[PDB]
């Protein structure tokens, strides 16, 4: 096997050499030649995402890695994952490109902020208060659905054999 | 056998009817489900893993396992945009006035608590507490909204919805105090403002023991959030099995790809991997298959939740039914894990009454029709009164309409109209 | 970027026949994906099992497209009855249902044509220029309760008015605008103002 050997706490019955989980996999081992008893833990994957602002713009690009830790590879780290070629900014905006955990990015170079939520507003509520309207405005908005998808039809002995 | 429900039969007569003396505020609650977690499968590490000659033999195989990634990410973000439309339908952040008092109206439970380091009301801390690792390249996402974000949203939609009526929902923010809101959502319903100005300590004292023994409820039966807690078990149980296919012989001599290729020459090790192959494929092809549908149902259903967001909440619904038993008032939404919940605020009549109607009135050879309500009689006099309340008025010429003579209606009956 | 719905639905189509007819190409673990080469370097006994490695992989390609087919169709069905019910209510019609036809009040839609979709033209009623006033729930004179019929009453600061929700047209309060019930006891924030009678 492959894997990070460390300490277990597991304690092994005498007769007990090897260790699972529930996935039915090897976790705990016990050493031959020193009766102790050693985790398996798989060495450390993720995946690897590339956020771009779109090539026509400019070809600068941030690399996130998810679900690892930032100390196993303009770093930051997040949720999601180790976060490098983009930097933190204490500021907040819309969320432009999503990235997990209330974390969106954009391009000013590569920035990563918090999403905002949108514009606070307190009204003021009063119980001998009330607030009417003394104007309007017309307003047009549209809406798209789509209704009907392309009918293909295939023909089978000709696509399998021909 | 079954039994289908109780015996009924109302005395229906042909000049009989019954009038509410009453009502009753009531609260229920309805849970729905908005997305489930966001997953994401490896290729190569769940096919075989580790072993770079596999991965040569799959290489050449085709290019399923892109098309299976393709599916997930469209998956993960369906989900988000999912939880978008449910939440995000208010582009401000309403924050409650600092003095909470609304005509004895009682928000202490589903308004935010700043005690909780959370900041969560009583009734979604419950639901939070209510509800209830190792991976082969089987990645969970997380979502792109955290909970803080959710009860925010929430948060706002409360305000906005106990300071400025419905107003938010379709332009500015105009506010009103809170009675004025009440009376005007009985006029909604067909009952007269005053009925609420001379019940509106009872009103709120209902309000308030309603709201109580909902969150007693909900602290009381743990079968409650199934339809929450079901999607949760679904997704696991779904991933174990996808697991334990792993460890699978699919007709192959040996399990383990490594001891396939150390015990067995290539001539036969490679039609071995190649069944072993193609049976983890069928499998995480029927899995991926399962999420789609799965997908498909939950975004139905968060299709609806938005639809409940929209109307119940953001104003008043008078479909029947829709937004719970009863006839329709007003209804807060609730954060919950995987889902939203809401709590319908619904009029329901009680104590009716008998009482001996007629269609119209007799007199000067005229027939007078109720305006606004319907005619009545305790047995000698004659009163008009709204169909929802029994509030008798004397008969006039101002709450009454002219029509042709007396002679052509059926039923009608002989008495006088004052006329003030 | 605003068609990205429909843009969505024929990119998707176009891809899913591109993967499909890609799919040829797979040698799917046979020595060859080319049924004259392998008819032709080989004898029946393997070239059999050689064709029938090839046709179970292309029937099963071909079965996930259905498959996926079958699930968009679902799908873009749900979007059609939505969109048909927007047509009959909407268009045919008024909605009193909140954001169902667009944000803000209702009053009429118009519908527009779109390569496999249609577009809605939501012409919709916004309230602006609020103006806050001061408020009272009835007004009680001479021991009687006036309540508002369908407006309600506000004040600029030394006189009262009813006037409709949505809109500011102060009004005379009068005996025939108003409905009595009751005496002014019971109401909690009644206030004192004389009704003018015709
Ligand atoms: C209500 O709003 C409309 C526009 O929303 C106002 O109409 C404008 O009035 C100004 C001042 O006379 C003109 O310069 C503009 O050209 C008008 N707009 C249009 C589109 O004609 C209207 O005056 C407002 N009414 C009140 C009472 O405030
Ligand atoms: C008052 O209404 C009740 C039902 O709401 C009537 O009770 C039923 O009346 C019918 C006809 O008189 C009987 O056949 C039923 O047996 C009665 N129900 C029961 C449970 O006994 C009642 O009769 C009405 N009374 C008046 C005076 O109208
Ligand atoms: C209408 O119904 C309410 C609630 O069912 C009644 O209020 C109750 O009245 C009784 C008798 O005075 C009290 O013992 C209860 O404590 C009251 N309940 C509450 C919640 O306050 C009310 O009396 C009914 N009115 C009529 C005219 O029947
Ligand atoms: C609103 O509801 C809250 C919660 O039920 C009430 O707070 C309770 O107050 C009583 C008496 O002061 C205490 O015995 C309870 O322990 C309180 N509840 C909790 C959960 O601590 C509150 O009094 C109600 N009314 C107002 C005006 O807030
Ligand atoms: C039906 O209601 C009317 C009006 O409430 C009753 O008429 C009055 O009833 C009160 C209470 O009994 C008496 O003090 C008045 O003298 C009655 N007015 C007249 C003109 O008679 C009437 O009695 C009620 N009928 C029944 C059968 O209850
Ligand atoms: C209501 O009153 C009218 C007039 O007072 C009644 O009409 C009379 O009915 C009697 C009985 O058949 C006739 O002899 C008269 O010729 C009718 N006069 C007119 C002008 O129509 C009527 O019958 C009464 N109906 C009820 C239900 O009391
Ligand atoms: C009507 O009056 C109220 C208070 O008299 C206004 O509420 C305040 O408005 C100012 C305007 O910028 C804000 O700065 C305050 O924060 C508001 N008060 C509170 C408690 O938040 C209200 O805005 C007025 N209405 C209009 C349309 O201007
Ligand atoms: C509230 O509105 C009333 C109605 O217009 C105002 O009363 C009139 O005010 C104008 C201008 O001040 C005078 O010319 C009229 O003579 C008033 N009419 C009456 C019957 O008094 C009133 O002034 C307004 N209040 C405020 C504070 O502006
Ligand atoms: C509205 O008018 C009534 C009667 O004109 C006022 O009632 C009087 O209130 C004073 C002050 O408490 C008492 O001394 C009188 O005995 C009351 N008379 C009556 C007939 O009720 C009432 O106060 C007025 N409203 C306000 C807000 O002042
Ligand atoms: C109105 O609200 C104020 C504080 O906002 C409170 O002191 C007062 O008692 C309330 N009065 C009524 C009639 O609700
Ligand atoms: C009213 O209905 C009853 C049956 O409940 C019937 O016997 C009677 O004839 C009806 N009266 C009229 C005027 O039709």
């Amino acid at each position: 096997g492959t894997g990070v050997l460390t300490e277990s706490n597991k304690k092994f019955l005498p007769f007990q050499q090897f260790g699972r989980d529930i996935a039915d996999t090897t976790d705990a081992v016990r050493d031959p030649q020193t009766l102790e008893i050693l985790d398996i833990t798989p060495c450390s994957f993720g995946g690897v995402s590339v956020i771009t602002p779109g090539t026509n713009t400019s070809n600068q690009v941030a690399v996130l890695y998810q679900g690892v830790n930032c100390t196993e590879v303009n770093v930051f780290q997040t949720r999601a994952g180790c976060l490098i070629g983009a930097e933190y900014v204490n500021n907040s905006y819309e969320c432009d490109i999503p990235i997990g955990a209330g974390i969106c990015a954009s391009y000013q170079s590569i920035i990563a902020y918090t999403m905002s939520l949108g514009a606070e507003n307190s009204v003021a509520y009063s119980n001998n208060s009330i607030a009417i309207p003394t104007n309007f405005t017309i307003s047009v908005t549209t809406e798209i659905l789509p209704v009907s998808m392309t009918k293909t039809s295939v023909d089978c002995t000709m696509y399998i054999c021909g | 056998t079954m039994s289908l429900g109780a015996e009924n039969s109302v005395a229906y007569s042909n000049n009989s009817i019954a009038i509410p003396t009453n009502f009753t505020i009531s609260v229920t609650t309805e849970i729905l489900p908005v997305s489930m977690t966001k997953t994401s499968v490896d290729c190569t590490m769940y096919i075989c893993g580790d072993s770079t000659e596999c991965s040569n033999l799959l290489l050449q195989y085709g290019s399923f396992c892109t098309q299976l990634k393709r599916a997930l990410t469209g998956i993960a973000v369906e989900q988000d945009k999912n939880t978008q439309e449910v939440f995000a339908q208010v582009k401000q952040i309403y924050k409650t006035p600092p003095i909470k008092y609304f005509g004895g109206f009682n928000f202490s439970q589903i308004l935010p608590d700043p005690s909780k380091p959370s900041k969560r009301s009583p009734i979604e801390d419950l639901l939070f507490n209510k509800v209830t690792q190792k991976f082969k390249g089987l990645t969970v996402l997380p979502p792109l909204l955290t909970d803080e974000m959710i009860a925010q949203y929430t948060s706002a939609l409360l305000a906005g919805t106990i300071t400025s009526g419905w107003t938010f929902g379709a332009g500015p923010a105009l506010q009103i105090p809170f009675p004025m809101q009440m009376a005007y959502r009985f006029n909604g319903i067909g009952v007269t403002q005053n009925v609420l100005y001379e019940n509106q300590k009872l009103i709120a004292n209902q309000f308030n023991s309603a709201i109580g023994k909902i969150q007693d409820s909900l602290s009381s039966t743990p079968s409650a959030l199934g339809k929450l807690q079901d999607v949760v078990n679904h997704n696991a149980q779904a991933l174990n099995t996808l697991v334990k296919q792993l460890s699978s012989k699919f007709g192959a001599i040996s399990s383990v790809l490594n001891d396939i290729f150390s015990r067995l020459d290539p001539p036969e090790a490679e039609v071995q991997i190649d069944r072993l192959i193609t049976g983890r494929l069928q499998s995480l092809q029927t899995y991926v298959t399962q999420q789609l549908i799965r997908a498909a149902e939950i975004r139905a259903s968060a299709n609806l939740a938005a639809t409940k967001m929209s109307e119940c909440v953001l104003g008043q619904s008078k479909r029947v039914d829709f937004c719970g038993k009863g006839y329709h008032l007003m209804s807060f939404p609730q954060s919950a894990p995987h889902g939203v919940v809401f709590l319908h605020v619904t009029y329901v009549p009680a104590q009716e009454k008998n009482f001996t109607t007629a269609p119209a009135i007799c007199h000067d050879g005229k027939a007078h029709f109720p305006r606004e309500g319907v005619f009545v009689s305790n047995g000698t006099h004659w009163f008009v009164t709204q169909r929802n309340f029994y509030e008798p008025q004397i008969i006039t010429t101002d709450n009454t309409f002219v029509s042709g003579n007396c002679d052509v209606v059926i039923g009608i009956v002989n008495n006088t109209v004052y006329d003030p």
